RNA sequence: AGAUACCGUCGUAGUUCCGACCAUAAACGAUGCCGACCGGCGAUGCGGCGGCGUUAUUCCCAUGACCCGCCGGGCAGCUUCCGGGAAACCAAAGUCUUUGGGUUCCGGGGGGAGUAUGGUUGCAAAGCUGAAACUUAAAGGAAUUGACGGAAGAGCGAUUUUUGUACACACCGCCCGU
RNA sequence: UAAAGUUGCUGCAGUUAAAAAGCUCGUAGUUGGAUCU
């Protein structure tokens, strides 16, 4: 069965950005999947995305602009401390000039370095470069 | 003296290309080896990395051949790997080096922190695959110098890397496979789009599409 | 795909976008809920009387109409059966599976399918203890199953 | 691309698919950079003036050259809007 | 090293396969594996057929012709060479050869 | 280089199936007088027997 | 044409196809020749939109005409129906005719005879001239290509789709490529016909040749 | 030469059915199950939907047999520079140093050895679990060129009549057991 | 102890090199679809 959405999302999406799609359709769609995406075109990863609302769990069609790399998910969600991050900083991101890790904080979904300076640790979500 | 063949030799003889890069532009093949002399000169280096023989089984016994490995580089941006296998030794090697020096690319070096000077190391994680041999190169502060095997350490050194990082996997005593696997790991670095090369590009005249007039009179 | 089968097939319903019910429709709610409590009373089960509404009378979906589900229309009026639908079918394809299996004993396959069906009645009858719609001492036992149903 | 100073450190800007964005390296031969003349509204003439385009090895390996210059003529006006 | 995709046998979506026994050998051979020749010739051959004509009692009597299944297995098959070795390009190539003129 | 005397392309009668005529009005040019619409065929076997 | 009524094309224009037969295709389509076509008829055979036509040999015009010299234009045709024609469209625009056989080499082997450089190619057949095709990819060689319904588009960048099985197609193709290179040039004018016919691009086919022979 | 074998004539258990045991196969797709995404093409089996036209039910619909398509599961096939892999090959054996969807079993150089012992199951044959001392520098996979036979620009790279090979000091080979 | 990504949580393998239980059911364990400012 499906057990992770955000994780079968983020395959579609590298999956269509590998092979020079202009778009992408997700389903089923989730207001954290909403969020990551938010965070990704923050960035400029993305663009922009529209949500199709049927009476299910809704779907989204995402515009492609060719500037991503890779983006994934970790799981199981691990927690991680303010000062554990430079470590998954390192481990997951190709250099210290780009790159982004997802965190779920109590202020929000965010990434790493809003996490700095907002002083606060959460649980790892994905990553995106 | 040297009469080129091709439309490019034309052009870089009769000085209408400033630089390589103008080549390395519009991803041109290069078939002429005194090009890759009139531009880079005397700062290309070249080293023998091996002479490997190898046995054809016949009727009337083996048939050997020697196989030289030759890497060549200026220190400053660019590198290139030649393989050439003759009857004999010399021969083997003048081929190495004319093929190592005809596919000769340039790397991007980028910064590990703070960008202060000149670039020192790799942009970023950048991985080479040839057989079963990976290599993966990692950015390094500077002053770290080179931490690899004595293979990979010769084209990172004639690339014009300072520092890095390296990881390798697999047969790497195989020292073709473990040349080809970093040289391809190094030719990846102009490949990787990164986000200070988001801006669109601003087309400009093709050397063909340019000097075509002074290429009808000659 | 299935419990019990490899078969992954597809074949199901679509309801439309739309929940509103349709101008041509003349019922009331009042008179959808007659219609329902008199075919239970001629002994239907809810699905049953469903597919009779949707065949004959027009009713595409009584939660459109009524705002209630079936069921609870049955349980409000108290016309609901002891034990869920499903349940009791189950139970009485084991029954029937059973009675067969008796008389021909080398008949392995009607073995391995009543294992089968007994393990999915172990699986609903658990889920029903857990919503206490079962008191939590109900057992499906064989020679009970013919008196159960 | 440039240090802390703003000076610009790099040998060369490499050019990028019009169709993928994706980045045409020094070694990819099966990239085309091709020039489409535009004409004058009123004789049908030839300019002098062109639009440029890039598109990678890998999308003409693909079989989508085509379709993507399509697209790329249409966007700059070259191909009839009721194509 | 397989050296066939379909493992020399035309087995698909199912177990087993009831054997039959080689028309040569008397060897048991699955049957979707084993080589099949539909044999119809005449009863009487090629002289046989004027020598037959002219003692009939009938006008234009059709000769009865002999209808046989034929069953191989491989080693009988490439023996009496019904059957031959192919390279390894040409063992893909399943169309039956050109007898039709 | 051998040119006739007329086009062999001129024609006083060019015969179009009906799906073509459609094609043609679509793009503005149903009322050319050269065309004749022709009654297409029957039946629809335009495929090998397999075997 | 970007909508300019200079480009149209003309009923003299629809005539001509019409009696070519340009818009008739094959009973096979290709997943990516699909956005050419118009309808699939009865009897298999499907048919071509020639205004789309019209467009992708207008854009391959406006690409041809956009190289300063002439000579860096390659024409090959390997079929007997596209020699005449293609030396034909080399005579009358200034481009390098390569008709018969193509000689594997000869845009990478830089030692032979026959070696070139073209700055683009145009092809009667992807199918058929699927050698030039590929050795195109080697030495950055844009391609324009006269496809059919069932046609690969594999290193083809401008793909005109019209039919290359009959000669008077192929024929007519060609003159009108010629003819819109030329206009566009500023060589012939587009107020009066052209001065020559587009018969003289078509396939002599030797038992036309005897016929004709044995008139007088 | 020798046959205690292959070949031929007989022939006992068995081969067949019922009731109790046994739980082992190259029990193989040598490929765990559930879910998502990622190229084309033509057939084929089941169900459904649509549509010119031929046939049978003497007429009519309608239902069977053909023809042209569409959708959903299923057994497969061809093709592809999707991408993988040591390669053979694989649309999965892909979406892996750009390494994290869930979960079960299971391997750690070659022998000793699936052996000894203990436990357990069985009437028996045997099944399951399962070592160590000691010994050894290789054993093994895929592919290439030769030699043999009682056979007919492209590849990481060696390299560039069919076919098989455990041979390469190349059948005058290699190799097994008393 | 590192080298050993040859014990692999990071981070290994299981078609042919060592390897997926003959097959299915099933308790414990592990994991579990959207939705409420
Ligand atoms: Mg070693
Ligand atoms: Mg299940
Ligand atoms: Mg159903
Ligand atoms: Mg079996
Ligand atoms: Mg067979
Ligand atoms: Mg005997
Ligand atoms: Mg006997
Ligand atoms: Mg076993
Ligand atoms: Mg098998
Ligand atoms: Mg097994
Ligand atoms: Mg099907
Ligand atoms: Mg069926
Ligand atoms: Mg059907
Ligand atoms: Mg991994
Ligand atoms: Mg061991
Ligand atoms: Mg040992
Ligand atoms: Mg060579
Ligand atoms: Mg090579
Ligand atoms: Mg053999
Ligand atoms: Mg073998
Ligand atoms: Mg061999
Ligand atoms: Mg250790
Ligand atoms: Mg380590
Ligand atoms: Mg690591
Ligand atoms: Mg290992
Ligand atoms: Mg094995
Ligand atoms: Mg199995
Ligand atoms: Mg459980
Ligand atoms: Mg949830
Ligand atoms: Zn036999």
């Amino acid at each position: 069965v499906r057990m992770n959405v955000l994780a079968d999302a983020l395959k579609s999406i590298n999956n269509a950005e590998k092979r020079g799609k202009r778009q992408v359709l997700i389903r089923p769609c989730s207001k954290v999947i909403v969020r990551f995406l938010t965070v990704m075109m923050k960035h400029g990863y993305i663009g922009e995305f529209e949500i199709i609302d049927d009476h299910r769990a809704g779907k989204i069609v995402v515009n492609l602009t060719g500037r991503l790399n890779k983006c994934g998910v970790i799981s199981p969600r691990f927690d991680v401390q303010l000062k554990d991050l430079e470590k998954w900083q390192n481990n997951l991101l190709p250099s210290r000039q780009f790159g982004f890790i997802v965190l779920t904080t109590s202020a929000g979904i965010m990434d790493h370095e809003e996490a700095r300076r907002k002083h606060t640790g959460g649980k790892i979500l994905g990553f995106f470069f | 003296e040297w009469m080129p063949v091709t439309k490019l030799g034309r052009l870089v003889k009769d000085m209408k290309i400033k630089s390589l890069e103008e080549i390395y532009l519009f991803s041109l093949p290069i078939k002429e080896s005194e090009i890759i002399d009139f531009f880079l000169g005397a700062s290309l280096k070249d080293e023998v990395l091996k002479i490997m023989p190898v046995q054809k089984q016949t009727r009337a016994g083996q048939r050997t051949r020697f196989k030289a490995f030759v890497a060549i580089g200026d220190y400053n941006g660019h590198v290139g790997l030649g393989v050439k296998c003759s009857k004999e030794v010399a021969t083997a090697i003048r081929g190495a080096i004319i093929l190592a020096k005809l596919s000769i690319v340039p790397v991007r070096r980028g910064y590990w922190g703070n960008k202060i000077g000149k670039p020192h190391t790799v942009p970023c994680k950048v991985t080479g695959r040839c057989g079963s041999v990976l290599v993966r190169l990692i950015p390094a502060p500077r002053g770290t110098g080179i931490v690899s095997a004595p293979v990979p350490k010769k084209l990172l050194m004639m690339a014009g890397i300072d520092d890095c990082y390296t990881s390798a996997r697999g047969c790497t005593a195989t020292l073709g496979n473990f040349a080809k696997a970093t040289f391809d790991a190094i030719s990846k670095t102009y490949s990787y789009l990164t986000p200070d090369l988001w801006k669109e590009t601003v087309f400009t005249k093709s050397p063909y599409q340019e000097f075509t007039d002074h290429l009808v009179k000659t | 795909g299935r419990m019990h089968a490899p078969g992954k097939g597809l074949s199901q319903s679509a309801l439309p976008y739309r929940r509103s019910v349709p101008t041509w429709l003349k019922l009331t709610s009042d008179d959808v809920k007659e219609q329902i409590y008199k075919l239970a009373k001629k002994g239907l089960t809810p699905s049953q009387i469903g597919v009779i509404l949707r065949d004959s009378h027009g009713v595409a979906q009584v939660r459109f109409v009524t705002g209630n589900k079936i069921l609870r229309i049955l349980k409000s009026k108290g016309l609901a059966p002891d034990l869920p639908e499903d349940l009791y079918h189950l139970i009485k394809k084991a029954v029937a599976v059973r009675k067969h299996l008796e008389r021909n004993r080398k008949d392995k396959d009607a073995k391995f399918r009543l294992i089968l069906i007994e393990s999915r009645i172990h699986r609903l009858a658990r889920y029903y203890k857990t919503k206490r719609v079962l008191p939590p001492n109900w057992k499906y036992e064989s020679s009970t199953a013919s008196a159960l149903v | 691309m440039q240090n802390d100073a703003g000076e610009f450190v790099d040998l060369y800007v490499p050019r990028k698919c019009s169709a993928s964005n994706r980045i045409i390296g020094a070694k990819d031969h099966a990239s085309i950079q091709m020039n489409v003349a535009e004409v004058d509204k009123v004789t049908g003439r030839f300019n002098g003036q062109f639009k440029t385009y890039a598109i990678c090895g890998a999308i003409r390996r693909m079989g989508e050259s085509d379709d993507s210059i399509l697209r790329l003529a249409k966007a700059d006006g070259i191909v009839s809007k009721n194509f | 090293t397989k050296k066939r995709r379909n493992n020399g046998r035309a087995k698909k979506g199912r177990g087993h396969v009831q054997p039959i026994r080689c028309t040569n050998c008397a060897r048991c051979v699955p049957k979707d594996k084993a080589i099949k020749k539909f044999v119809i010739r005449n009863i009487v051959e090629a002289a046989a057929v004027r020598d037959i004509s002219e003692a009939s009692v009938f006008d234009a009597y059709v000769l009865p012709k002999l209808y046989v299944k034929l069953h191989y297995c491989v080693s009988c098959a490439i023996h009496s060479k019904v059957v031959r070795n192919r390279s390894r390009e040409a063992r893909k190539d399943r169309t039956p050869p050109p007898r039709f003129r | 280089n051998y040119v006739p005397e007329v086009s062999a392309l001129d024609q006083e009668i060019i015969e179009v199936d009906p799906d073509t005529k459609e094609m043609l009005k679509l793009l503005d040019f149903g009322s050319l007088s050269n065309l004749q619409v022709t009654q297409p065929t029957v039946g629809m076997n335009f495929k090998t027997p397999r075997g | 044409s970007g909508a300019l009524d200079v480009l149209q094309m003309k009923e003299e224009d629809v005539l001509k196809f019409l009696a070519a037969g340009t818009h008739l295709g094959g009973t096979n389509l290709d997943f990516q020749m699909e956005q050419y076509i118009y309808k699939r008829k009865s009897d298999g055979i499907y048919i071509i939109n020639l205004k789309r036509t019209w467009e992708k040999l207008l854009l391959a015009a406006r690409a041809i005409v956009a190289i300063e010299n002439p000579a860096d234009v390659s024409v090959i045709s390997s079929r007997n129906t596209g020699q005449r024609a293609v030396l034909k469209f080399a005579a009358a625009t200034g481009a390098t005719p390569i008709a018969g056989r193509f000689t594997p080499g000869t845009f990478t082997n830089q030692i032979q005879a026959a070696f070139r450089e073209p700055r683009l190619l145009v092809v009667t057949d992807p199918r058929a001239d699927h050698q030039p095709l590929t050795e195109a990819s080697y030495v950055n060689l844009p391609t324009i290509a006269l496809c059919n319904t069932d046609s690969p588009l594999r290193y083809v960048d401008i793909a005109i789709p019209c039919n290359n099985k009959g000669a008077h197609s192929v024929g007519l193709m060609w003159w009108m490529l010629a003819r819109e290179v030329l206009r566009m040039r500023g060589t012939i004018s587009r107020e009066h016909p052209w001065e020559v016919m587009p018969d003289l691009y078509f396939y002599r086919d030797p038992e036309e040749i005897e016929k004709e022979e044995q008139a007088a």
